[PDB]
């Protein structure tokens, strides 16, 4: 269960970057530990990339900033790119070398993800006994500070 | 008598165990007597001498 | 309700190592009565005590991470605890790397 | 019940007034009374002459 | 009772009316009602002439 | 609920203009499609907010 999900926007001389945090509660008998990490699969967030297109690129691809889950707008200044001049394979945009000196604007969706950062609440606790034949210790859920995968970015899972 | 608490289960706080048939045997046996005194019956086969 | 609320811990009494060097006042880090510590513990005692926001409390720094976690506690009645006085909770165990 | 940020309320079936178990009683009551009512038909009167 | 924010709470079936175990006496009685019409119709009513 | 609690709006989507200089990384000031702001917007959409 997941609270307070923040994008954390901060503009700065290097660029644009998200520092945004949210509060998680764990299921029970967990041990979560520092810097583990989250996806959260059904969850898209929007994110905007720009690329100028030289010989270079053309031949090695662009390497994406974001881990691109899909496209939603895709253009330059000749207008909007088609699906059949672009492809996408391991986080690397090709371009028709009609692109050789262009610059390509994109809008795209990416799962969302999450570090753990810090854990506000690491141990809580019961001894229940109720319907039990002797005094059983259980781990009540933890709380978690989750911060955003911006800086360093990883593939999804599978 | 379990079937028609289907979903229940008796069971001591303090341990778990669940309650003997033997409570269950015993009670049915004076439940028949009360059955047999609310009617003015005889439920079980006995041999009657008047 | 402090038996039934709080979780069983082991408690151990701090005082000053005798092993305080005479002059610098400082800890001989070789001591085998404390481990480099300036306190030293008399033997644990069985207590429950009840414990609240336990903090793990992640630093990172130049030097490395550290820990510098706080936590609330409640103690049993008729007690006084004193400075630096250490606890474990046998039951809890943390994850490290 | 609270606990470090965790709470809990429950309020039971029992009562001052009535236990846990009162409402199944009741109904097995009605039903009792409905079957006795219905043998108590099956099983005539009895009667004597003096 | 509350200590520190820890919070504990209790409403028992006493009741400056009702006694701890009031319910089940009630039903007891109303068992002992039942059962004792049945026997006072097994065994018979008095009766002397003068 | 939404629908009654919020006022009409015109939603427009953001995207970096392609007229950022591919040297400095700047906007071009005079750029049409986007009036020296470095974002050009898509088409508004009608929204309630
Ligand atoms: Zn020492
Ligand atoms: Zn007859
Ligand atoms: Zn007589
Ligand atoms: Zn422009």
């Amino acid at each position: 269960a997941i609270q307070s999900q923040e994008k954390g926007t901060n503009q700065l001389d290097i660029g644009i970057l998200d520092t945004g945090t949210a509060i998680g509660t764990t299921q029970l008998e967990k041990r979560i530990s520092y810097r583990d990490r989250f996806t959260v699969p059904e969850v898209l967030m929007p994110q905007q990339m720009i690329y100028f297109v030289n010989k270079d690129r053309i031949k090695k691809g662009i390497p994406l900033y974001y881990d691109v889950k899909e496209i939603t707008y895709i253009a330059t200044q000749d207008g909007t790119v088609y699906e059949e001049d672009y492809e996408i394979k391991n986080n690397r945009l090709y371009l028709n070398e009609k692109y050789e000196n262009h610059t390509v604007t994109l809008k795209i969706l990416m799962t969302l993800r999450y570090v753990v950062s810090d854990i506000l609440k690491e141990s809580r606790y019961q001894y229940t006994k109720f319907n039990q034949p002797k005094s059983k210790f259980e781990n009540l859920p933890q709380k978690l500070l989750l911060k955003r995968e911006d800086v360093i970015v990883l593939q999804d899972p599978y | 008598v379990k079937a028609y608490m289907f979903g229940i289960v008796v069971q001591n706080p303090d341990t778990g165990q669940p309650m003997g048939d033997e409570f269950y045997n015993h009670i049915l046996e004076r439940a028949v007597g009360k059955a047999e005194r609310a009617l003015d019956i005889s439920i079980l086969p006995d041999t009657q001498h008047e | 309700f402090i038996n039934d609320r709080g979780i069983k811990v082991l408690w151990e009494e701090a005082y000053f190592c005798p092993c305080l060097n005479p002059d610098t006042g400082h800890p001989r880090v070789d001591c085998p009565r404390c481990h480099g510590k300036g306190i030293a513990y008399l033997p644990p005692k069985e207590t429950i005590m009840a414990i609240q926001s336990q903090e793990k409390g992640t630093n990172q720094l130049d030097i490395g991470i550290l820990d510098t976690g706080t936590a609330i506690g409640t103690t049993q009645l008729e007690k006084r605890i004193s400075y630096r006085d250490r606890f474990t909770v046998p039951e809890v165990l943390m994850p490290q790397q | 019940l609270e606990v470090d940020g965790i709470t809990e309320t429950i309020g039971t079936t029992q009562s001052a007034m009535y236990g846990g178990a009162s409402a199944q009683i009741l109904q097995i009551n009605e039903d009792i009374k409905e079957l006795l009512d219905g043998l108590r038909a099956y099983f005539g009167y009895n009667m004597i002459g003096l």
